[PDB]
RNA sequence: ACAUACGACCAUACCCACUGGAAAACUCGGGAUCCCGUCCGCUCUCCCAUAGAUAAGCCAGUGAGGGCCAGACUAGUAGUUGGGUCGGUGACGACCAGCGAAUCCCUGGUGUUGUAUGUU
RNA sequence: AGGUGUCCUAAGGGGGGCUCAUGGAGAACAGAAAUCUCCAGUAGAACAAAAGGGUAAAAGUCCCCUUGAUUUUGAUUUUCAGUGUGAAUACAAACCAUGAAAGUGUGGCCUAUCGAUCCUUUAGUCCCUCGAAAUUUGAGGCUAGAGGUGCCAGAAAAGUUACCACAGGGAUAACUGGCUUGUGGCGGCCAAGCGUUCAUAGCGACGUCGCUUUUUGAUCCUUCGAUGUCGGCUCUUCCUAUCAUACCGAAGCAGAAUUCGGUAAGCGUUGGAUUGUUCACCCACUAAUAGGGAACGUGAGCUGGGUUUAGACCGUCGUGAGACA
RNA sequence: AGACUAAUCGAACCAUCUAGUAGCUGGUUACCGCCGAAGUUUCCCUCAGGAUAGCAGUGUUGUUCUUCAGUUUUAUGAGGUAAAGCGAAUGAUUAGGGACCAUUCUCAAACUUUAAAUAUGUAAGAAGCCCUUGUUACUUAAUUGAACGUGGGCAUUCGAAUGUACCAACACUAGUGGGCCAUUUUUGGUAAGCAGAACUGGCGAUGCGGGAUGAACCG
RNA sequence: AGGUUUUGCGCGAGUGUUUGGGUGUAAAACCCGCACGCGUAAUGAAAGUGAACGUAGGUGAGAGCUUCGGCGCAUCAUCGA
């Protein structure tokens, strides 16, 4: 609109939480990123060098280039009627590995273990995840707890 | 004569008429724009690997 | 009413040649029968290429035939198009080429080398299914017009300029000394 | 804006190719050859009965000019230009600032 | 709206009085909850499944709507999964079998008629509040008789 | 009024060109009349040849000097060497060119 | 298990007050030629490791301590997505299919852990 | 609700030491404010300049050394057509700065602080051209800056027309109509007080709920190939929120006069001086001299006083042509 | 008097340049079949117009074990709105009490310790995973790593559901660039059949049954 | 008239007779050839220079063919020369 520069509307997005501002934990610098990793961008306002625009804050992408203290990220930006490849140079201070990819990577390793174990044992196993299924028949015992009869309560109390 | 200033009405319906398509990615992404040190070395790494495969296929090498 | 997004959508591919060539009509009739009454996927492709226009059947040279014919010798080269002669090829080996057209120079040199310069109706006689055939296509994107398609900033395409010189498109948007570069 | 008379910067003089001490002055636009091709062409167009033939800039918005420094190498003896930002009251005197000094009324 | 439009396309309900069979686990349950203002659903019984397929059951053969008048169509299309007759097809639908996805997708969506006698004064309300939309649990059989 | 990816026009048609359009419908008629004129000239000139003898000259630029063509007339140096008076050659069908000069013996 | 050096999470670890601390370590400590830096050997720097001390730092325990952390209640409440030719003059509200918070009062807890070297 | 067209050789770069605003206690002049000491002090200070983020052995403050505010072109981001301009990010190759070092530095902690073609000028190119040949001036070229377009993707630009003209617009004003009712007008609810005492005979403040379209606003839906634009005269009819007349209720109704209210619009509601006047203000009569509507009823019904072309005068304004609810 | 100068005068009449220019008004000629919009982005002495991109048609081609999705599930992020809070920071604010302290009533578009619903990014594999080993001028103290591979092993249960009644790309070009209405949210205004926005659906471009009647309402 | 994209056609590293000449049943038809236009080489402001390390390269996909082990057109992506 009237003012359309960078950092416009980032009063809360680029700030820091109430009691965790000040010094930046050093575990961020000790994480190691390879090409092909999937990372989440979360701009830290305490470091004003090498930020990413507010559109990419909270987005996720694939690392494509690794340089000294920053990495390149390929992010698909929706621009009206199409998506556009966007290559973002963002410092390792503004990113973190995505746990969704890690959860997938523990699953792909696990699927190999069950398939290897099943083939050696000699029975087939299911690898695909299955959504929640309708409940089967079950019997409920009332030997300890019996049903409690509850009825709607009167308006009674005005306050 | 004043007019209507802006409108995002009908802009989402216009976009989805031909879908919002992501561009297709090939197996080998472009290495232009990567680190120059890595990029120069990768040129030599591929050149040597091609030579090694050629020698192994021809017969001068038996390690591939 | 039914919730459909498209109605009466037509096939995007040509189903019959636009040519009024009576001889080409006979050729299509032969390959309509062959493609229908045989399990040869080669016949279907040859039938489809007979429909195509002239920009989709670029000419091929004997040199490009020779380049691809190794070690595919003892196979019949099939080109649905025109086979042209190459001056830069000093000698022509013995080849078997079946094509819609042969230039007079190309037909003479192939036959002089001791090879076969046959048509597609002759090909359907001894090879009704493309038993030992090499189906080859000319360079599609080698046309001058394709050099202009998709012109835009940072596209490295050929502009529509009526002359070549230091003028007419060399100053602004072509070098940083005059404004900017593209 | 205060700039020192000397500064050590890169000299691309084909003989130094490194940081050398430079003499810093202020670039004044020279003027003006009367036989420049633009001046010859303009004079002939103006001559005759047409009147005034080319635009004359009347408006004005800028109150400043970018200061361009001429840096002269102490060894190669070749020059180098280095523009600055827009400013008023530029000086090369180099009367250094004093911190913690008493104000004078 | 666009989101309910997409779900009705994914459930193959492109017309009014169009019926499909759906196995509910969790993903299909959350899809149907969105499009409740447009659909009525329930739990069919053996007669409902059997009479639907015999009378209004057509197959999807080479993207064509082909009437199931003899077992040859079912054998030549669903034969790979052990379904070779109408009874096999009906059994795979009523009892949710391993090849329910292929059997259900083989059936063209059922093109039912308007109910005879129905529906009621206000049709586009939830079945709980005197309407038709939503989950009439076991009452879909009475509706199917009217519409089939 | 440029609208698309066009080539910028160069049509010099802004000077009331329609008054000076020359259409050559008499191309066939002029050719027939030229042949009639040629036949009349040959009949009057018989038995002399209808044209005159001309020398071989080399074309005058680096692009065309590789080729020779017919010149206007024989130079005075050529005529004197051949043993023909300058004012006799025109009477016997030889073209004379006093302006031309010979810088080479070949 | 305890101590020390370097850490990780960065208050369950912080702030105030009281009490206690075997072995070793940490510390306070003694001196000002050289290195070094100050208005001042206060800090920093260098030398001593003998003398003295757990007074302080440090650690531990205590406090119906302040705070912090977690739970319960608040509450199926506030709010909100979709629906009706629902109610109401209206402001607004109920219902159907779903999602679903946050205070005040109340209760419990008061660091966990890694590498390396040692400890009676 | 505010800001920019600037400012800085440091307020840029590196390194080291320290902790700020404030409060308490204490010391000669000295006090509420001078300087010195201790304790507490999560930033409540400072960071050129608006505001918002950010920062504590610092990004603040003091000290030491410097010019990375340099050279070479590329890749990427924001505005985006994924064009330009501005600004920004991450690398690479030099030459440097700082520190013991890891490292950091390509101007200002981050978000604004700015500019094409042509032309001129400067720096560099030991460079290329002046086309019959050669030298030297001169001129033209290539790469990078500057000179500026603030209407800031960049024309070189004063008025008046009441003498006026054309193409159009109801995309757009002036007159009716349409929605709205602030404003105007009218009507209710409560009850502090006024009324000799007594809230409610008659009023009713502070509040608050409405109705009408007879005022004026607001808007711009219809009309710009035109709906003749004020008032008056004449004439008809309609509304009630009733001035008079009919019949009644109430009174701070003894009579007379008067005030409030109910049914009720059947029937009336004037003659004049001044003003074009609507309105107003007087004189006089009268039972009374009520309020409104019908395209602000009514110009192929009138009149033309005003308004509302062209002539002319005055005052103010303008150098002037000319302007003036 | 801008008066008169052949019914012509704030510059006569006649012929020509001349078919002067017009982003403005009007008109624009048979039938059927198929597909079928926009009043939006950026720039413009731009605001009654253009260029540009978007929406559309046609012609194709690679192909036709083509691939994906206005969708749900599972896993995992971002946000600072509704609500809530003030015996918590900032700001506003009522009252008493004890010697500033402990309390008390009411608030915040440009306040906040907290914090939803709806929407929103990514992943759910063959371009994948494991073992050995090869190349390099990059990196490491280092044949340690990084990137790309040879040779082996995992098979169509190849690693959620549903659908595929949308495979992908290209060329050329039209019209459009005045919009309007409604549920929900929301700004200026006393309000408006007022002016201006967000998502979605409609009318324009659309007939049909109902709302007597009506561009938007219901079916 | 000059462009551009697409369709049909002829020739094809060439292509185009018709400025002109010969001839003619006479503004037709037929024949002829030199130059020239476009293309075959680009890039620089210019002086100028001027396109193979290699089966005209490697990797992945790829219709089709297959002697079933493989070869793989066009085209796209990528690393090179
Ligand atoms: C104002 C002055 C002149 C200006 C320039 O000569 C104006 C030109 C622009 C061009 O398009 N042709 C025009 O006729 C004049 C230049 O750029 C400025 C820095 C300094
Ligand atoms: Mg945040
Ligand atoms: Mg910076
Ligand atoms: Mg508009
Ligand atoms: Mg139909
Ligand atoms: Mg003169
Ligand atoms: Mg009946
Ligand atoms: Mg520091
Ligand atoms: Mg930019
Ligand atoms: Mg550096
Ligand atoms: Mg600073
Ligand atoms: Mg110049
Ligand atoms: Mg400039
Ligand atoms: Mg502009
Ligand atoms: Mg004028
Ligand atoms: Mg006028
Ligand atoms: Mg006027
Ligand atoms: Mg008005
Ligand atoms: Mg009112
Ligand atoms: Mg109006
Ligand atoms: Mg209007
Ligand atoms: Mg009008
Ligand atoms: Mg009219
Ligand atoms: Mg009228
Ligand atoms: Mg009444
Ligand atoms: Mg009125
Ligand atoms: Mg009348
Ligand atoms: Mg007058
Ligand atoms: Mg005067
Ligand atoms: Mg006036
Ligand atoms: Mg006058
Ligand atoms: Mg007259
Ligand atoms: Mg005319
Ligand atoms: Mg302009
Ligand atoms: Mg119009
Ligand atoms: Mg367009
Ligand atoms: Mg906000
Ligand atoms: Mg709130
Ligand atoms: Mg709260
Ligand atoms: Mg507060
Ligand atoms: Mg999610
Ligand atoms: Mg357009
Ligand atoms: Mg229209
Ligand atoms: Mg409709
Ligand atoms: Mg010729
Ligand atoms: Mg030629
Ligand atoms: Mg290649």
């Amino acid at each position: 609109g009237h003012a359309a520069g960078l950092r416009a509307g980032t009063r809360y997005a680029f700030s820091r939480n109430f009691r965790e501002k000040g010094m930046i934990r050093l575990s961020t610098y000790l994480k190691q990123y390879k090409v092909g990793d999937i990372v989440d961008i979360k701009v830290n306002g305490a470091v004003q060098k090498g930020m990413a625009h507010k559109v990419y804050h909270g987005k996720t992408g694939v690392i494509y280039n690794v340089t000294k203290s920053a990495v390149g990220i390929i992010i698909y930006k929706k621009v009206k009627h199409r998506y556009i490849e966007k290559r973002i140079n963002v410092r390792i201070e503004h990113i973190q590995p995505s746990r969704s990819r890690d959860d997938f990577l523990r699953r792909v390793k696990q699927n190999a273990e069950l398939k290897k174990q099943a083939k050696a044992e000699g029975k087939p196993v299911q690898l695909k995840r299955q959504a929640l299924l309708p409940r089967e028949a079950r019997t409920i015992s009332v030997v300890d707890n019996k049903p409690e009869t509850v009825a709607p309560v009167a308006y009674e109390t005005t306050i | 004569a004043k007019s209507k200033n802006s409108s995002q009405h009908n802009q989402s319906r216009k976009a989805h008429r031909n879908g919002i398509k992501k561009p297709k990615t090939s197996r080998y992404p472009s290495l232009k724009g990567t680190d120059p040190k890595f990029r120069r070395n990768h040129r030599h790494a591929l050149h040597g690997t091609a030579k090694a495969l050629k020698e192994f296929k021809e017969g001068k090498r038996e390690t591939a | 009413g039914i919730d459909l997004r498209k109605h009466h959508e037509r096939s995007t591919h040509r189903k019959a040649p636009k040519s009024d060539n009576v001889y080409l009509k006979l050729l299509v009739k032969l390959y309509r029968f062959l493609a229908r009454r045989t399990d040869s996927a080669f016949n279907k492709v040859v039938l489809r290429r007979l429909f195509m226009s002239r920009i989709n059947r670029p000419p091929m040279s004997i040199s490009r035939i020779v380049a691809n014919l190794k070690g595919n010798e003892k196979k019949t080269v099939v080109v649905v198009g025109t086979v042209t002669d190459d001056n830069r090829l000093l000698t022509v080996p013995k080849v078997s080429v079946a094509a819609l057209r042969f230039t007079a120079t190309a037909r003479a040199r192939i036959e002089a080398a001791g090879g076969q310069a046959i048509t597609l109706d002759q090909l359907a006689l001894e090879k009704p299914t493309g038993a030992n055939t090499l189906l080859l296509r000319g360079p599609k994107n080698a046309r001058e017009a394709v050099k202009h398609f998709g012109f835009g900033p940072h596209k490295h395409k050929k502009p529509y300029v009526a002359s070549k010189g230091r003028k007419f498109e060399k100053a602004r948007g072509r070098r940083r000394s005059k404004g900017f570069k593209v | 804006v205060n700039v020192p008379k000397t500064r050590k910067t890169y000299c691309a003089g084909r003989s130094c190719g490194k940081h050398t001490l430079h003499k810093v002055t202020q670039y004044k636009a020279g003027k003006a050859s009367a036989f420049a091709q633009g001046k010859r062409r303009y004079d002939r167009k103006q001559s005759g009965y047409g009147g005034q033939t080319k635009p004359v800039f009347h408006k004005k918005a800028k109150t400043t000019k970018k200061v361009v420094l001429r840096l002269e190498c102490s060894v190669c003896k070749q020059k180098k230009q280095l523009p600055l930002k827009r400013c008023k009251h530029f000086e090369l005197g180099g009367d250094k600032k004093t911190k913690g000094a008493a104000l004078v009324f | 709206p666009p989101k309910p439009r997409k779900i009705l396309q994914l459930l193959r309900l492109l017309q009014i009085n169009n019926g499909v069979f759906v196995r509910v686990t969790k993903a299909t349950a959350e899809m149907i909850k969105i499009v409740e203002p447009w659909v009525a659903y329930g739990y069919p019984n053996l007669k409902s499944v059997k009479e639907l397929i015999y009378k209004r059951g057509y197959g999807k053969v080479n993207k064509q709507r082909v009437a199931l008048t003899d077992n040859s169509i079912i054998e030549e299309n669903l034969g790979k999964y052990g379904i070779i007759c109408m009874e096999d097809l009906i059994h795979e639908i009523y009892t949710v079998g391993p090849n329910f996805k292929q059997a259900s997708n083989f059936l063209w969506p059922f093109k039912l008629s308007n109910p005879t006698g129905g529906f009621r004064t206000r049709k586009f309300k939830h079945f709980i509040e005197g309407g038709d939309l939503g989950n009439r649990e076991e009452h879909i059989n009475a509706l199917i008789r009217q519409m089939n | 009024a440029i609208k698309h990816n066009q080539q910028i026009p160069n049509n010099h048609f802004r000077k009331d060109w329609q008054r000076r359009v020359r259409c050559h419908f008499d191309q066939a008629g002029k050719k027939a009349s030229r042949r009639v004129a040629r036949q009349a000239k040959a009949a009057a000139l018989a038995p002399r040849p209808v044209d005159k003898l001309r020398p071989i000259v080399r074309c005058p630029t680096i692009k065309y000097n590789r080729r020779t063509r017919l010149g206007r007339g024989f130079s005075l140096a050529e005529l004197k060497a051949a043993g023909i008076p300058k004012l006799v050659a025109p009477t016997i069908g030889i073209s004379v060119d006093p302006r031309r000069a010979n810088l080479s013996e070949e």
